[PDB]
């Protein structure tokens, strides 16, 4: 028992003398206590694990490996530190006894701890470990109870107690029967009182490895994680994420009576810690950005530079290139009042005859975009263009995952009639809506719409009209903002000029 | 109660003692396996039966029990030729007892080590088994603890420091655990009675034993066989294993560069494909550079070259399996594809899933087409983004996804489709009677120059040494070719698509030479085989 | 086996301090300036004003140590490797010792706070650092045997006070403690002030005290020696009196006590 | 850059040193890089022939004091790390040669210059070998000698041979009881096995 | 011109070539006292002057050389016996640190006699081969722990024996003088 | 380094070894085990000459180039000659003349005037050995 | 560091970054254009054969030298982590070598403590898996993945040693 004071003592040593986590600190409560005058931040804080190793290698190399014994008494050394800051008098009554001490997380050199689903083994097990995968499914939330708060009637007495289970903690005790005790000790009759008491959020996911690793098309391997308080739903399915936390087994593993001969083996969790993303879009400017941003606005052709700019190994077409910059770019977007709506984004669309770049242009934007999704046009139905059912659940298209975004269509002119008029409310309502057997729903759909055809005959001819060459119906031309015409004109020099382009390149 | 310790000394003197010549082969295998932080001992049965049959027969007839105090004494044994904490060591058997025919296991054998073969068909993922095991007893707060040992246990009774009647539950934040894996192993093939569908078995290892095969594999094991609880008075059959059983180098790449520095090798190579097909001289040349391939590239902008080659023919079944053969990766089919995924891919379905054909299955590799006229119509239109782009997307009942495709296509039929071929050539025949006398002689024989895998070998070690760049003098020779064959046509269409086609034949012809740099003389020789026509 | 093979006053300040806490036992040397001398004596006085204060306002150790544990950083600093931060310490207490060695009233005063200051960096070290501490001022363990004839004597004596002062309300783990745990035994008059609580065993004249108390008798060893010297320093004030630049800022340190 | 020849021609280096010292017995070192290094000292000459020019604006007093100083300077270190590759590969394989030529005492692969090397130290070691110091074959066994009387089984069919101890009569898979003094030399020929 | 392996080191050969050239003492089954041997590296009086069953003393490579036919018999050498290495391997186990004080030759004289003089021991030779393990097992143990003092500077050794250190040798002295050289390039 | 050679010993050693040659002839030409044991033992002493001399021979390469330049320098503290053999003398000497033909015309015939030293200390790197 | 020896030509040949202190006439070349000028504050990757001078020849000399990524802080955490586990064959295959040049050329003390632990601590792993000789393949191959080009050498003498030793004894 001694021993854990000991363990307070140096880790309130090490908080007092890497003064960083100190600002972070008081920072974070003097945020909270501005706004709460009139978006909270939660009392949580991320620490370099190189500077515990630096500060006292007995206590870095104790986190690491023994992080049962370790982790609680530092956590309870931060909440002395930020309890004895100042803090905003007359709290409230949910406020006095609200259960909630402060919570560590980590970063930097794991070294042989830095592990994958397919590798973790039963050696690793009561460590400190990081693992990276996909997520793979999601629980719903549900609340969880740890402390309940009563009212005596007779004796004006507030009682409590508290509650835990074998994911609440890291140290193992004796498991509660969730019950409410309704009778005082001396016989008092006892009131529940919601809103003193203390509920927490709890979420379980399930985390499988990159399918880029997996071995001789063998079946691929997955690990479950508990997350709890500010971490839940900070994730989807399809997320590429790295997690850190404690490898941890659970339950009586058979040796309680049962009928398999023990062969079965325990259970395994890990006990998320803290959760990071993976790359695989955005960026955060820095200040040089800035400056350098405002300063070049300034010259007096900033169009052509950054048009020229885009896609330098496509020799010509300077207008196509320019209509992309501003497609990039968008108008604004409007709502009325009273409820009415129009229209901000920009729709795009080029025809025209055999290699003259029109697939390898559209290309171009798919890998600068922020947000884009690609597709064929024969490749897409209508409803998984835009929206679909299952089981009643409705299902997002491609069009719908695209909201804020731009969307690709190659070989347009192979879209059946059927599929291409289920186009016509997006572009311009920028919505989808269905009502089918057991559903109707409206979802939104804001994208901005780029796509490349071949003309009717194989190539453009000149001495048929128009619409000869290009058929599609006056109704849906009328919702492209620019409509391109390209050809392949034989020319001397123009064939030079290409040619020796493509060579150098 | 003495007996225990009796057999356990038994046991530690003969690892203490084996010798055969003038080395004490035991005593070094584990001080050995100790060093590479292996902690384990492959005892053989010849020996342990050479050095006193008393204790093989104890071991014969009661191996559950006998088997723990075996492995106890490798670690009193490991402790003395190591230190002035090591877990408990894996004892491994080797035998070479009759073969038992896995349909012939019975009542007879329950309890009884066994040895048999088969193929396994499937393997667990890894869970977990205690060993050491801590325990706190819920009334009192006193603790203690236990050592399980994985032999044919539950939680004790006797509550202890009343007590109560079932106190005790287990600290996890203290306790010791072990990997473990179950196995299938199904009987040989060429051993099954007629007319029946073989027989199979379920079992399991532990520690260094886990992991260690993979499906689809023939092997020997070495095993306890015994039962499990899981009609009257009847329990399921299983088997413990003890014990299974299943880039260059510089000589080999100095044989290539001589090859390299041949001043004939374009000759030799094609002459040693299909070499029992006569003339046909451009196709060979022609499959030569599929095999081969151009350079792939990747830009500042991002934009990526492709490397890949593409040929159709139009006698030409045996080449498609003779490129099957030499090719490093391979696949072949015929147009109608193995599944309703075709060629490309489709969606089947309840709820709906999709499923490649065989151009994503080939990826990184090559595919052949033995008839392509008989591609499906999905697939018609598919083939132009699984040719152009190297990738098939599709965006169909509520599925999003886009697959890779990268790979050389070779095709044979009997349009607008031939745009999509870097080359197209029709097969030709000849008809010399002692071609097909050599043809039937050789048949004949069965029913009563480079080689093959040196060729494989030669064509894997080019593909991973050498990616060869333009000169600029081949640069000048391409752009005015390009613009004259233009013009000329102009006065009487070859288009951009064609000339980046040109120069991944050009670098391909470069790469057999392993030069680093393409020259006028394999320009002249890729133009000269672009006559398709 | 396989086997290889001025500066005095700072190194007088390392050792001084390795401790952590002194006694305050040597005749400091070399030089410092007066606007040291005086901000340094004030530092100094201002915890030890905060100790009189809440001692004259009833406030127990934990609230005190509350109190004057912020205040360590701005004025002295404690459990610190900086030269300068122990020269502060060092010659802060000893220029206090010349402001109030000059009356018994002062004495008593500057004893009394400066002990208590004494105790709550005591219970700042660590046990090990507090053991080097008591053995580095060279401060009678009873034998094995007279610990077994007396086990039932002192396990009643401090059965009660291990659960009180160190929690253990299971007795199973005050045996298990009292098993671990020493005993000293010296004459009743020194731990007179536990005698009359009635937390030590009394036998023939001798009390018997076990280790996890006795920090009266440092702190009291520590009060006694600082009243001896400062006895001795006023013996010898009229050698202070060579230097005028001083008296007003001594005068100025005892007014506030005054 | 003036380097990038000089790097791809010391790997070569670095591969002839691994493939002999992997196997003893299979000497045989690769054919000279003729076309390297001649590309190598074309592209020194380039550089004497800029460092001229450069004179000649230097005496035509174009900057010649900052100007042709630092670019003359820079050439220099140009020419010197290509002298370094160059001397570092021919010292190479002149290793290798020396040690045959102390077993020895098939050309194909040796440049002309290296061929008359070879043949001038098999003079000089014959040299050695000769005259006063004779009385111990320098050119003999490195293994300290562990007995005096061997038996040798008979591998290859040389026929009758004479030898300075005698003659023997090389009759295939026949075995003598003799002494190892003699058989020595016949056993590094390979006409004979220890068993 | 010398071998690639015999640049820095003595191969076992070597070492076994070395150590021939130490005395041993014999029984001889024949009297030469009154041709003579007239030898040039080592004394001549004692070949020319043995008397059968006379004890006398020769070096070890004409020692196992007579001991190949039946006119000559090898006493062992008193170390060699049970008690000996019975007293050597509690020295061992007593003092965790210190190498015990056998002689510099001990394993490579163990492993000629063993093989050349089998007949000639008092013991049983299957208890001393057992002996012979035990002391290398337990030395090698006692090197492990000494290589984590490779440092700048120098390091002690003793009784140590020429074939343990030859076998060592290649990578003490290279991780050696690479910390070496690590050191003095920060003080140039 | 290399070690000075024992001038004195290798003139008694290599006498000895000849005359017990003509001695082991006439005893032969005149018991079988003491000619057993003479013919082994000039074996024994023959071997370690032979590898002692090859191991200086091989010295003598590695620093031909300071040896050189310690003789040239007329201030140096030891002549050559007391250092080496005249045997080993000759091999040093004409060695060099050899290996200096090979890249004197191979390479340097090709280089400016200020790089066709072989010995050059000045340069970037030093390019002699010690 | 011989002038012969073909590691230490080989090693002299890595890139470093550099900066430019003047602009100088027709050295465009090191940038790829023979035909202009090199201007001051360009940033440049050159072979420390070469920025090993222009860093020192002058007053101001010509380049400075950039601190490059091989001895980023993330490497020296990863090293002082766990020596034995890092794949020190990946971050530069002649590691050992160009340490001692850039101690030498910046004098560096605190470099120096760094690279000798992570020496002497993979020593120890290097000799077990020397030691360990068959009377496996896995065990010890996934290890000797991770050594440079200067440590493979010390394993390839230290076995051979062991084995020889072994073999004469037991033959
Ligand atoms: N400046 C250029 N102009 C035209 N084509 C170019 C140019 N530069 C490269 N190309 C090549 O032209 C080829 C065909 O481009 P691509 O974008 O697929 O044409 P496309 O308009 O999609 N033709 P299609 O697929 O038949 O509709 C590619 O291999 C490009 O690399
Ligand atoms: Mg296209
Ligand atoms: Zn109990």
């Amino acid at each position: 028992d001694a021993v854990f004071g000991d363990r307070v003592r140096r880790f309130q040593e090490f908080l007092d003398t890497f003064t960083s986590y100190r600002d972070s600190v008081r920072s974070i409560q003097v945020y909270n206590s501005n706004n709460a005058a009139n978006n909270i931040l939660p009392h949580r804080i991320i620490i370099s694990l190189d500077d515990l190793r630096e500060f006292d290698r007995s206590f870095w190399s104790g986190i690491l490996v023994e992080p049962a014994y370790f982790i609680p008494p530092a956590e309870k050394a931060l909440t002395d530190l930020a309890d004895s800051m100042d803090d905003v008098p007359h709290p409230n009554a949910s406020a006095v006894s609200s259960r909630h001490p402060w919570k560590l997380s980590f970063k930097g050199s794991f070294g042989a701890h830095a592990l994958s689903p397919r590798t973790l083994t039963a050696q690793h097990l009561n460590k400190l470990v990081s693992v990276e995968g996909i997520v793979t499914k999601t629980s719903l939330v549900r609340p969880k109870l740890i402390r309940s708060v009563h009212y005596a009637a007779k004796t004006g007495r507030f009682h409590y107690r508290d509650y835990t289970d074998a994911t609440t903690t890291l140290t193992t005790r004796i498991p509660t029967p969730a019950i409410y005790p309704t009778e005082d000790t001396e016989g008092n009759k006892l009131t529940t009182e919601y809103g003193y008491s203390t509920f927490i959020d709890h979420q379980r996911i399930t985390v499988q490895e990159m399918p880029e690793m997996a071995p001789a098309g063998q079946l691929p391997r997955s690990i479950d994680v508990i997350l709890d308080d500010d971490l839940v739903d900070k994730t989807k399915p399809g997320d590429r994420v790295n997690v850190v936390g404690v490898f941890k087994s659970l339950g009586a593993g058979g040796m309680n009576q049962s009928n398999s001969n023990t062969l079965i083996g325990f259970k395994t969790l890990i006990l998320g810690n803290t959760v990071y993303p993976l790359h695989a879009a955005r960026q955060m400017l820095t200040d040089f950005d800035i400056r350098n941003i405002n300063k070049l606005s300034k010259k007096k052709d900033i169009f052509d530079i950054l048009s020229q700019s885009l896609a330098p190994s496509i020799y010509g077409h300077d207008h196509i290139k320019k209509a992309i910059l501003l497609m990039l770019m968008g108008g604004v977007e409007k709502n009325l009042e009273n409820g009415s709506h129009l229209r901000g984004d920009i729709n795009i669309l080029m025809v025209g005859d055999p290699s003259t770049a029109k697939s390898q242009l559209l290309r171009f934007v798919l890998n600068t975009a922020s947000l884009a999704i690609a597709t064929t046009g024969r490749g897409s139905s209508g409803v998984g263009l835009t929206a679909a059912v299952t089981t009643r659940r409705l299902e997002a298209g491609a069009m719908v995952l695209a909201d804020r975004g731009v969307v690709c269509i190659d070989e347009f002119d192979k879209m059946t009639d059927v599929d291409r008029v289920a186009i016509h409310e997006v572009m311009e309502q920028q919505t989808v809506t269905i009502a089918k057997a057991g559903i109707h729903t409206t979802l939104n759909a804001r994208c901005s719409v780029i796509a490349a055809a071949n003309p009717v005959f194989g190539q453009y001819d000149v001495n048929r009209d128009p619409h000869q060459n290009i058929a599609l119906p006056d109704s849906l031309l009328s919702r492209f903002d620019l409509l391109f015409v390209v050809t392949d004109d034989i020319n001397e020099i123009r064939d030079r000029s290409i040619s020796e382009h493509v060579l150098r390149t | 109660d003495d007996d225990n310790t009796e057999i356990i000394k038994s046991f530690k003197n003969f690892i203490l003692e084996f010798r055969l010549d003038s080395q004490f082969i035991y005593r070094d295998q584990l001080r050995n396996n100790i060093l590479v932080k292996n902690y384990s001992l492959t005892v053989n049965m010849e020996h342990l039966i050479g050095y006193n049959e008393d204790i093989y027969k104890k071991l014969s007839d009661e191996p559950s029990d006998i088997i723990p105090l075996f492995e106890t004494a490798i670690t009193q044994v490991a402790k003395r030729i190591s230190i002035l904490s090591l877990p408990t060591f894996q004892l491994i058997l080797n035998s070479n007892a009759n073969q038992i025919p896995l349909r012939d296991l019975d009542s007879e054998h329950v309890s009884k080590i066994v040895r048999l073969s088969g193929i396994i068909i499937s393997t667990s993922v890894l869970s977990s088994r205690a060993t050491y095991l801590s325990i706190m007893c819920r009334n009192c707060r006193h603790t203690t603890s236990i050592t399980i040992n994985n032999f044919n246990v539950s939680l004790p009774r006797s509550c202890l420091s009343n007590c109560g009647p079932d106190p005790y539950i287990i600290i996890h934040e203290s306790s010791k655990f072990i990997d473990q894996q179950f196995l299938k192993l199904q009987e040989i093939p060429e051993l099954v009675p007629v007319g029946e569908m073989p027989r199979n078995l379920t079992m399991t290892c532990d520690r260094y034993l886990t992991n260690k095969v993979i499906p689809g594999t023939r092997v020997t094991i070495v095993g306890i066989y015994s039962i499990y609880n899981s009609g009257v008075a009847i329990r399921t059959p299983y088997i413990k294993i003890l014990g299974i059983q299943s880039m260059f180098t510089e000589e080999e790449e100095e044989e290539f560069l001589q090859l390299s520095r041949n001043p004939k090798l374009y000759e030799i190579l094609t002459n040693s494909i299909a070499p029992s097909i006569f003339g046909n001289e451009d196709i060979k040349k022609a499959i030569v550079c599929l095999l081969m391939g151009g350079s792939k590239k990747i830009l500042p902008d991002g934009m990526r070259l492709r490397g890949d080659i593409n040929v159709l023919l139009l006698a030409k079944s045996q080449l498609l399996k003779f490129v099957e053969k030499v090719s490093p990766i391979a696949v072949y089919t015929s147009g109608k594809g193995s599944s309703a995924a075709g060629l490309t891919a489709s969606v089947q379905r309840r709820e709906f899933y999709l499923e490649g054909g065989a151009m994503v299955l080939a990826d990184g590799g090559v595919v052949c087409i033995d008839e392509f006229d008989k591609m499906r119509d999905e697939d018609r239109v598919a083939i132009h983004e699984a040719m152009e782009q190297q990738t098939i997307s599709i965006a169909k009942a509520g599925i999003t996804t886009v697959l890779n495709s990268r790979t050389s296509v070779l095709a044979a039929a009997n349009t607008t489709i031939l745009s999509r071929f870097d080359m197209i050539f029709i097969v030709k025949d000849d008809h010399n009677e002692e071609r097909d006398i050599s043809i039937a002689n050789h048949v004949i024989n069965i029913h009563t120059e480079i080689s093959i895998e040196k060729m494989k070998r030669y064509i894997t070690y080019c593909r991973l040494k050498c990616a060869p760049r333009l000169s600029p003098q081949a640069a000048e020779k391409l752009s005015s070719n390009f613009v004259t064959i233009r013009k000329q046509l102009l006065i009487n269409p070859i288009t951009i698509r064609q000339l980046e086609a040109i120069i991944r034949i050009t670098e391909s012809l470069a790469k057999l030479e392993l030069s680093p740099i393409a020259q006028e003389r394999h320009v002249d020789e890729a133009i000269r085989l672009f006559q398709a026509s | 086996m396989f086997r290889q093979s001025s500066e005095e006053e700072k190194k007088l300040y390392a050792r001084l301090y390795e401790s952590k806490l002194s006694f305050y036992d040597l005749p400091p040397q070399g030089e410092i300036t007066l606007e040291q001398f005086e901000i340094w004596a004030i530092d100094r006085l201002k915890i030890l004003l905060e100790i009189e204060s809440c001692l004259s306002r009833n406030k127990s150790i934990k609230e005190i140590e509350t109190i004057i544990k912020p205040q360590f950083q701005k004025l002295l600093p404690f459990n610190t490797e900086s030269l300068e931060d122990r020269k502060k310490d060092y010659y802060s207490h000893f220029i206090l010792r010349l402001c109030f060695c000059r009356s018994k009233e002062l004495r008593e005063k500057f004893v009394r706070a400066e002990t208590f200051l004494f105790k709550i960096r005591f219970n700042m070290l660590t046990s090990t650092d507090q053991t080097k501490f008591v053995q580095s001022l060279d401060l009678q363990f009873i034998s094995n045997e007279e610990k077994a004839e007396l086990s039932h004597q002192l396990y009643q004596t401090v059965s009660a006070s291990l659960q009180f002062q160190l929690n253990l309300n299971e007795e199973h783990q005050r045996k298990q403690y009292f098993q671990q745990e020493k005993f000293i035994k010296l004459p009743f008059e020194n731990v007179i002030e536990l005698v009359g609580n009635r937390l030590v065993f009394l036998k023939d004249g001798y009390a018997y005290l076990p280790q996890f108390q006795q920090l009266n008798l440092l702190s009291n060893e520590f009060a006694s020696k600082l009243n001896q010297e400062l006895i001795k320093t006023y013996q010898y004030l009229p050698r202070l009196n060579e230097d005028d630049r001083l008296l007003p800022i001594l005068n100025h340190l005892s007014s506030g006590y005054t | 850059m003036y380097g990038d020849l000089g790097n791809k021609l010391v790997l070569e280096a670095k591969r002839t040193k691994q493939l002999y010292a992997r196997s003893n017995q299979d000497v045989n070192l690769p054919m000279y890089h003729e076309d390297i290094i001649r590309n190598i000292l074309k592209e020194v000459s380039n550089l004497r022939k800029n460092t001229e020019y450069l004179k000649e604006q230097q005496q035509l007093g174009m900057l010649d004091d900052k100007v042709a100083k630092c670019q003359y300077f820079v050439t220099l270190l140009c020419m010197e790390r290509n002298k370094r590759c160059l001397l570092a590969y021919q010292r190479l394989r002149t290793d290798i040669l020396d040690s045959m030529a102390w077993n020895n005492n098939d050309t194909n692969n040796l440049s002309h210059q290296e061929q008359e090397y070879l043949k001038e130290y098999c003079d000089l070691i014959t040299d050695l070998k000769s005259g006063d110091l004779v009385d111990i074959d320098l050119s003999g066994s490195l293994v300290p000698p562990s007995d005096v009387f061997i038996d040798v089984r008979v591998l290859k069919d040389a026929g009758e041979i004479q030898t300075e101890y005698g003659v023997f009569n090389l009759i295939k898979d026949s075995q003598f009881f003799v002494r190892q003094s003699d058989v020595e030399r016949l056993i590094q020929q390979g006409y004979l096995q220890k068993i | 011109s010398l071998p690639a392996h015999l640049q820095q080191t003595f191969s076992p050969e070597e070492i076994q070539f070395i150590v021939e050239n130490e005395p041993i003492k014999i029984f001889p089954r024949i009297t030469t006292r009154q041709t003579r041997w007239q030898l040039i590296t080592t004394d001549d009086k004692a070949l020319n002057n043995m008397v059968a069953m006379r004890s006398t003393e020769v070096v070890l490579w004409i020692a196992l050389l007579l001991k190949q036919q039946s006119k000559c018999s090898i006493v062992a050498p008193q170390w060699l016996t049970t008690k000996e290495l019975d007293r050597k391997i509690q020295y061992e186990k007593t003092h965790p640190d210190r190498f015990s004080e056998l002689p510099w030759n001990w394993l490579v004289l163990a492993r000629i006699l063993f093989n050349k003089a089998k007949d000639d021991f008092h013991d049983p030779i299957h208890e001393l081969r057992g002996k012979i393990q035990d002391l290398r097992e337990i030395r090698q143990i006692k090197v492990l722990k000494g290589l984590k003092y490779l440092n700048e500077s120098h390091l002690q050794l003793d009784n140590l024996s020429l074939l343990e250190i030859n076998e060592l040798r290649p990578f003490i002295t290279e991780i050696m003088d690479k910390l070496r050289e690590i050191h003095t390039a920060s003080l140039t | 380094e290399l070690l000075p050679y024992p001038h004195q010993l290798m003139k008694r050693l290599l006498n000895r070894i000849s005359m017990q040659s003509q001695l082991i002839e006439n005893i032969s030409m005149g018991s079988k085990l003491p000619l057993l044991c003479m013919e082994t033992e000039l074996e024994r002493l023959k071997f370690v000459i032979r590898s002692y001399i090859r191991c200086r021979l091989s010295k003598i390469d590695k620093f031909s180039l300071y040896l050189r330049q310690l003789n040239e320098d007329e201030n140096s503290l030891i002549s050559l000659t007391d250092l080496l053999s005249k045997d080993e003398i000759k091999y040093h000497d004409t060695h060099s003349l050899i290996w200096l033909k090979l890249v004197n015309d191979s390479i340097l015939k090709y280089m400016p005037e200020e790089l066709q030293a072989i010995n050059d200390t000045e340069g970037s790197v030093n390019m002699i050995d010690e | 560091m011989g002038y012969y020896d073909i590691d230490d030509v080989l090693a002299d040949g890595t890139e470093f970054p550099c900066k430019f202190q003047y602009d100088i006439p027709g050295l465009g070349y090191l940038e790829n254009n023979p035909g202009r000028p090199i201007t001051k504050n360009t940033k440049l990757s050159l072979p420390l054969w070469l920025a090993r001078i222009l860093a020192i020849v002058g007053p101001v000399p010509f380049v400075e030298l950039l601190p490059p990524d091989m001895f980023s802080t993330k490497v020296m955490n990863a090293i002082k982590t766990d020596p034995v586990a890092l794949d020190l064959h990946s971050i530069n295959s002649h590691f050992f070598s160009l340490a001692i040049k850039w101690i030498m050329l910046f004098s560096e003390k605190e470099l120096a403590n760094v690279v000798s632990e992570l020496l002497l601590q993979r020593a120890q792993e290097l000799n077990h898996h020397a030691s360990s000789l068959s009377i496996t393949n896995i065990a010890t191959s996934t290890f000797l993945l991770k050594l440079e080009e200067m440590e493979k050498e010390i394993y390839k003498k230290s076995h051979e040693s062991y084995k020889d030793t072994k073999r004469w004894m037991f033959k």
